[PDB]
Parts: C-alpha cells; structure tokens; sequence
C-alpha cells in the first residue's frame, strides 16, 4: 500500500517504508489496532472528536 | 460569519474567543492544553500585551454558564516571514499561562502532520469556519457562537473563478456569490476539515474582499505549510516577552 492513495487505508497517520510497506500511526490519545489501520482513543478527551456528540451515538 | 448558523452548545468545542481589554479581538484554535493557533493580523496594533486573555468553552456571549475558561497569553509567536499589515504568513501560535482543563465543552482541534494534511485532508471538499465575528458585511457582530460549511477551492481554480494574490501559504474557501463567508471578528478562528470521525486544523480565517463580496472568496492560511514550525515550537522553552518573532520555515 501507498500512502498517497486513499491515505494507505489508515484511519490517521501514514508512513512509506522500503519496499511494498507502509505503517501508520495515531495522534497522542489514541492507539493503533491490530488491524494497523484503525485509531481507538486511549484519553477522555482526545483531539477531534466532540463529546456532546460522542455519547449521543454512544 | 455570514449566512451561517448556530453552532450548538459543545459542537465547536476548540474555538477560542481572544480577548483585549475585555473587547472581542479575534478568534483562535485550541490545539492542546496549552497552545492555540490564530493568525497573526490579529495583533498588528496591540500596545499592552499583559491584557490579552484566551476563553475556551464559550458559546453566548449575553450569559455566564460556568463552562467557560479563561487564561492569560504567555507568549503569542509569529513567524519571521509576516509584515504587518499585510496578508501572507498569516499565523500566530500562542502559549496560555495555564493550561485549560479538557471538559465535555473544552477539547484541542488535532494538529495533523503535513502529509496527512497535503495528501489526504486538502481533498476534503467542504470544512466547517467559526466565530463570533460579523453576520454581515457592515453589520453587528454574533452573540453566540457560528459556525458555516464552505467548500474548498484549488488556488488556480479561486484565480479563474474570481473577479487577488493567493500564496502558497494560503487557500481559497467559499462562495462567490455574497451569501455566505466568514467575516470581521472571525479572524483567527478554525477552518476544520473532518476525516474517518476526526476533526483536523487545516487552515486560519485570514482575510477576503470585505465579506461575502459578490465575485471573491475567503482566504485561509494554508495550516500545512506551518506544522513543522508549530511543532518545533511546542517542544520550546518560553521566553521573556510575550511576543517573539521566529523563524519561518
Ligand atoms: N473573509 C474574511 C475574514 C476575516 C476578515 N477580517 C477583517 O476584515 C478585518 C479587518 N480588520 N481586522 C483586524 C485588524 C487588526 C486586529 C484584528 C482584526 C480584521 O480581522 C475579512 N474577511
Ligand atoms: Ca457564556
Ligand atoms: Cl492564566
Ligand atoms: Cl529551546
Ligand atoms: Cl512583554
């Protein structure tokens, strides 16, 4: 995967490495899943998201 | 902002009001529990830098709810590159004294990196603009907090479609035919861009011909170019006197 397509499939950050290989990250308050794509917040108020909202789809 | 809308209680929870002697100065972007971005203009004629004040968490400006937060300015940093007075370089990164305490009403905007910025969040059509600036062009300015969707245009596209010097350090937003735009009193504030349910910084209310002006568009600094520079600069020290000019890039 590329970075510059489709952000690399990652949900946030995205890193081109030698070779066919790519490696994405996070912002401070959130934690890369296993799937090595997707972001999960690890703070009650990570940046980005609005809390009225969150719990309201919560 | 003209022709836009409330922005509900919490929805725009990183706006930051800036405050001089008590009187509305400029909009800002909260970014982390210290730091906001705004623009630079913004300070042009500022004599007595000790009565600048932050707010987060404020919506109606009419009424005191308990969720608002309020902080001294410790250091308002402007890029070498600006000369006031004039539009390019539009941005000023300003450290609070103390840092605000995140709530369900009080959350930092994320600064992206530039990749993700430039590859990614700069195809993002449309990006929310807010403040409690003007709802017209020569009119009254909002008590409560606004917000707007303005659609992003590429620059060759902004040049084409008007009818102005757009740098690389600046972007094209909005609508051209005088019905919505940000205004007086919005400078400063966030243009934020949403990806996979994230909100992200990516540009400044700047300037534009008056507002709303039949045939122009708003001009937002372009957030991308800056974030090495911001980020170089949080992991600083503070220094005595509260302006400091630095050096861009
Ligand atoms: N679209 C768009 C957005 C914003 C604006 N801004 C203005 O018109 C304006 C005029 N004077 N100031 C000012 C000068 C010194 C300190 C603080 C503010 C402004 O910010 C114009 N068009
Ligand atoms: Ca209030
Ligand atoms: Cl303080
Ligand atoms: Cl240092
Ligand atoms: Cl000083």
């Amino acid at each position: 995967l590329i970075c510059v397509n489709e952000n690399g499939g990652c949900e946030q950050y995205c890193s081109d490495h030698t070779g066919t290989k790519r490696s994405c990250r996070c912002h401070e308050g959130y934690s890369l899943l296993a799937d090595g794509v997707s972001c999960t917040p690890t703070v009650e108020y990570p940046c980005g998201k609005i809390p009225i909202l969150e719990k309201r789809n919560a | 902002i003209v022709g836009g809308k409330v922005c509900p209680k919490g929805e725009c929870p990183w706006q930051v009001l800036l405050l001089v002697n008590g009187a509305q100065l400029c909009g800002g972007t909260l970014i982390n529990t210290i730091w906001v971005v705004s623009a630079a203009h913004c300070f042009d004629k500022i004599k007595n830098w000790r009565n600048l004040i932050a707010v987060l968490g404020e919506h109606d400006l009419s009424e005191h709810d308990g969720d608002e937060q309020s902080r001294r300015v410790a250091q308002v940093i402007i890029p070498s590159t600006y000369v006031p007075g004039t539009t390019n370089h539009d941005i000023a990164l300003l450290r609070l004294h103390q840092p605000v305490v995140l709530t369900d009403h009080v959350v930092p905007l994320c600064l992206p990196e530039r990749t993700f910025s430039e590859r990614t969040l700069a195809f993002v059509r449309f990006s929310l603009v807010s403040g409690w600036g003007q709802l017209l062009d020569r009119g009254a300015t909002a008590l409560e907090l606004m917000v707007l969707n303005v659609p992003r245009l590429m620059t060759q596209d902004c040049l084409q479609q008007s009818r102005p010097n757009i740098t690389e350090y600046m972007f094209c937003a909005g609508y051209s035919d005088g019905s919505k735009d940000s205004c007086k009193g919005d400078s400063g504030g966030p243009h934020a861009t949403h990806y996979r349910g994230t909100w992200y910084l990516t540009g400044i209310v700047s300037w534009g011909q008056g507002c709303a002006t039949v045939g122009h568009f708003g001009v937002y600094t372009r957030v991308s170019q800056y974030i090495e520079w911001l980020q170089k600069l949080m992991r600083s020290e503070p220094r005595p006197g509260v302006l400091l000019r630095a050096p861009f890039p």
